[PDB]
RNA sequence: UUUGGCAUAGUUCC
DNA sequence: AAGAACAGAAACAACGGGCGGAACTATGCCGGACGT
DNA sequence: ACGTCCGCCCGTTGTTTCTGTTCTT
């Protein structure tokens, strides 16, 4: 996101990346929100 | 690999979707006594929680 | 050739189907063994109804 | 004299 | 004798967290494809 | 010979609804 905001984006890549970073941080805090992608890493096991 | 995995682990389904796969099929045979072996080979199961 | 299918012991497509007790003893198999289980990676698996 | 974890199954005792 | 805007209280619907205590064995698994 | 991409209970909060007050005509 730093690189995109430095080199200039297409006004929607920035928004999608912001949403993705928000999802990653939220799932790091709690990985049980209702109606979420439910991030996994490997073998299909959800994180902790 | 699919047949071997489903029989080896007991999670009846694909490996990627072992979340809703019903576990508890394909147990490892009991060999403590002959009666244990027979009563294991003739066994039922109700999927109720 | 599309893959390998595990075979249940003593079933029609096993090597012990129809053999006499003397042949079973020759193969170091117990004549009293009931059969009806799979051999997956060495261990013996039993499907539960 | 050095330290694996996740899951599933079975069993013992109230 | 009539009409409007606002406000206080309530019926029903949707959502979320909660669900025993110990202990002992065993078995499978921890990502996949590609060639410059 | 390495390195890149892909099953039941019940506390909250919302939504919607139904009347009361006061001002004006």
């Amino acid at each position: 996101l730093r690189r995109n905001e430095q080199n200039g984006a297409a006004a929607h890549v920035i928004a999608e990346d912001v949403k993705l970073l928000q999802f990653h941080v939220a799932t790091m805090v709690d990985n049980e929100l209702p109606g979420l992608p439910r991030a996994m890493q490997k073998s299909g096991r959800p994180l902790k | 690999d699919g047949l071997k995995y489903s029989l080896a682990t007991g999670n009846w389904g694909d490996q990627k979707k072992a979340h809703q796969a019903r576990a508890g099929v394909s147990q490892v045979l009991n060999r403590l006594t002959f009666a244990s072996t027979l009563s294991h080979l003739r066994r039922l199961n109700s999927p109720i929680g | 050739f599309i893959g390998k299918i595990p075979i249940m012991l003593r079933s029609t497509y096993c090597l012990l189907n129809g053999l006499t007790d003397r042949d079973l003893c020759e193969l170091n198999e117990c004549p009293l063994d009931p059969g009806g289980y799979f051999i997956i990676n060495g261990s013996e698996k039993v499907l539960i109804a």
